[PDB]
């Protein structure tokens, strides 16, 4: 759903067990790890989707 | 009671590893328990009590000082240490710009020597007398009064020989090759690109001697053709800075620079100009006999048959470079895996040298 | 005899009573291990001093803690330093910042050599170029020749040439990245130059690897005037994959496999072993 870089701005919800997504040049949260629906799908700016940073929020919505 | 003793001993030493790996962890929380500390460079010294700071957070303030610190030890362009809200200064830490390892990118000595690239000869003789010689004996050049030797160009095609030498110069001195990507050097942020030259000067003349190769001088150093300025004023300040050092009464001598670029067409008359560039070495393709010492070198470090002929290929080769002489060597050896051993003949060696000779001129 | 038994009783209650406390620790650790944490990059390794700088465009100065190691600080990497005590408490996964931004990654192609024939003579070129040493390394290592790291097709995509190269990392069973070379071409500032570096670091990681560069004109072109001062992107992302295949030899971790529509390109710099080797129509 359109987006260029993925958003969400925190990530209340949830090794690694838990994924926080916000790419932007000013704050930028890197996990390494995608795979996964975890946190109860999409939430906090919407876009989850595709990176320029490769983050791989993968298929949750 | 014995076996206990066996068992007892056992245990204790798995008791003491458990245990100090714990406290370590222990300890470990307790620097976590004290606060963090931003960095600032002294501009300058407003008075003994007062100080301007430009925090390396951005902005510039007026900050104190307290007792334990002495004033002799922030006077400026010191880098220091600074509460996180106190903004005093609580500590001071060495002098630096905040070093680099990721674009000031070291190479202690290099990958090859000179007798691993012979048949370069003239070139190789001419680098050893420019570069080497001025450390070892400033002596000689001070007597008669004359300066010593300060810059060096590189010209030819790169990785036919070209980068061969540089790393190669590098390797006999112990110098500290520092690459510089030009396109490390343009950073989209306020002042980042002044930076990173004179950072990397800086640290030259305090561990000097030291190389700083400069990889395309003509990225960073062009003087345009059509006079835009795009992306091309970042080029000018990049060239600037480096004129200004070599101007200034900041000293190279004893720390050398290495500019590197394929063909000479804007590099303006002031870098020709001695004391920016004296010497400026160019690439030629080798002897007929600087063919048969490439060749030797080569085919030694391959394997081979007992029996071999060096001279036979050298004919018949003509407007090849150290990089097309070293792809005859593995040409050879190709059609060696080909036919199932280790040992290159004369006879592979014979088609090597005329297929390399065919794909081109 | 009963003094020895009672002490080895007690070493025995002990390790749990140390294990209890490490327990306590870790509880600790765990709840500031999970983000929204910061990222950063170190950059200087009396005190052990390190400096890094996090990803809000600040520098600070900590001390090491023995929750991570002096060996896994070092730049082009992520770490997890604390938001409020600016101390770094654990090390993250590798690769800082943008890890790659646009590579196409197809991690089985499924071409066969029966989807091609009759280019029988170019196959077995491509093969001895890039497979023979990745397979007998000891005997090219052993011989010591230099084993390429580069090989150039020219040619028309599509006939087969193209099919070839994704059947020869199926084969390998290689990781395929298919990066298109326009896409380097950044109009901001040397983008395309450190695309390239990560490009590599990114290869060497994930080896046997093919890197297939589609388009080798549209870098290609570096012009030969002063015009070259424009056009300085395009020389320098091509200048760039040249040094860093130069700079390592005798080794076949990463091969890169460049593609050409219609040639029009070739210099004398893409020559040498390590670099672009194999020259296959």
């Amino acid at each position: 759903h359109p987006l260029q870089v993925a958003r969400c701005t925190k990530i209340i919800k949830g090794e690694d067990a838990k994924y926080v997504i916000n790419l932007k040049q000013i704050a930028k949260f890197v996990v390494g790890l995608g795979e996964r629906v975890s946190p109860t799908d999409i939430e906090e700016g919407m876009r989850v989707g595709v990176d320029r940073s490769k983050y791989n929020i993968e298929l949750p919505l | 009671h014995r076996r206990y003793d066996d068992q007892l001993k056992q245990r204790r030493q798995n008791i003491r590893d458990l245990e100090k790996l714990y406290d370590k962890t222990e300890n470990d929380i307790k620097a976590l328990q004290s606060i963090g500390q931003l960095i600032g460079e002294v501009m300058k010294e407003l008075s003994e009590e007062k100080y301007i700071v430009k925090a390396s957070s951005g902005p510039r303030y007026i900050v104190g000082v307290r007792n334990s610190v002495d004033r002799s030890k922030l006077k400026k362009g010191v880098r220091v240490t600074l509460d996180i809200t106190t903004l005093t200064i609580m500590r001071i830490l060495p002098r630096e710009t905040d070093p680099l390892v990721y674009n000031m990118t070291s190479f202690e000595q290099g990958e090859i020597t000179f007798d691993g690239i012979g048949g370069l000869t003239e070139q190789i003789r001419e680098l050893r007398e420019v570069i080497e010689l001025p450390l070892k004996n400033p002596e000689i050049f001070q007597r008669v009064g004359i300066k010593p030797p300060k810059g060096v160009l590189l010209y030819g095609p790169p990785g036919t020989g070209k980068t061969l030498l540089a790393k190669a110069v590098a390797a006999t001195i112990g110098a500290n090759f520092i690459f510089s990507p030009a396109s490390g050097i343009v950073d989209k942020y306020i002042g980042e690109s002044a930076r990173i030259i004179r950072e990397m000067f800086a640290y030259a003349k305090e561990h000097e001697p030291c190389i700083i190769f400069m990889d395309e001088v003509d990225a960073i150093g062009g003087r345009r053709f059509s006079e835009g300025t795009s992306a091309d004023r970042e080029i000018q300040r990049t060239l600037m800075e480096l004129l200004t050092q070599m101007d200034g009464f900041d000293n190279l001598g004893q720390t050398k620079i290495i500019m590197a670029t394929n063909r000479p067409d804007t590099l303006d008359p002031a870098l020709l100009r001695p004391g920016r560039l004296d010497r400026k070495v160019e690439i030629p393709l080798p002897n007929e006999a600087g063919r048969l010492e490439i060749f030797k070198i080569h085919t030694a470090k391959v394997k081979k048959t007992g029996e071999f002929d060096f001279e036979a290929a050298v004919k018949m080769s003509d407007g090849f470079n150290g990089a097309d002489i070293r792809n005859c060597a593995t040409e050879a050896g190709f059609f060696a895996i080909r036919d199932d051993r280790d040992h290159i003949n004369p006879d592979d060696l014979m088609k090597a040298v005329r297929k390399v000779a065919e794909v081109k001129k | 005899i009963r003094i020895f038994r009672s002490e080895l009783q007690r070493l025995s209650h002990e390790n749990n009573v140390m294990l209890e406390k490490i327990k306590d620790n870790k509880e600790k650790i765990k709840n500031n291990r999970q983000l929204p944490y910061l990222v950063a990059n170190v950059v200087e390794v009396v005190g052990k001093a390190a400096v890094v700088k996090t990803s809000s465009r600040q520098t600070v100065f900590l001390p090491m803690v023995g929750l991570v190691d002096p060996d896994k600080l070092k730049p082009n990497d992520l770490v997890g330093v604390n938001k409020d005590s600016y101390l770094i408490l654990d090390t993250l996964p590798s690769e800082f910042d943008s890890r790659v931004k646009a590579m196409e990654v197809d991690e089985k192609p499924t071409e066969t050599y029966s989807d091609v024939g009759g280019l029988d003579k170019q196959i077995e070129e491509l093969v001895e170029a890039i497979v023979l040493p990745m397979k007998r390394a000891d005997k090219f290592k052993d011989m010591g020749i230099r084993a390429p790291k580069g090989a150039l097709m020219y040619g028309p995509p599509g006939t087969g040439k193209t099919l070839l190269a994704r059947a020869c990392a199926a084969q390998t069973n290689a990781t395929f990245l298919k990066l298109a070379a326009p896409q380097l071409v950044q109009m901001y500032i040397g983008e395309g130059a450190k695309l390239v570096r990560d490009a590599f670091a990114l290869a060497k990681e994930k080896a046997p690897t093919i890197i297939f560069i589609d388009e080798l004109d549209a870098i290609g072109t570096k012009r030969f005037d002063s015009e070259k001062s424009g056009d300085r992107e395009v020389q320098r992302t091509m200048l760039e994959l040249l040094n860093q295949l130069d700079g390592f030899s005798s080794d076949d971790r990463v091969k890169v496999l460049a593609a050409t529509n219609r040639v029009d390109v070739l210099d004398p710099a893409l020559l040498r072993s390590g670099r672009l080797d194999r020259k296959i129509e």
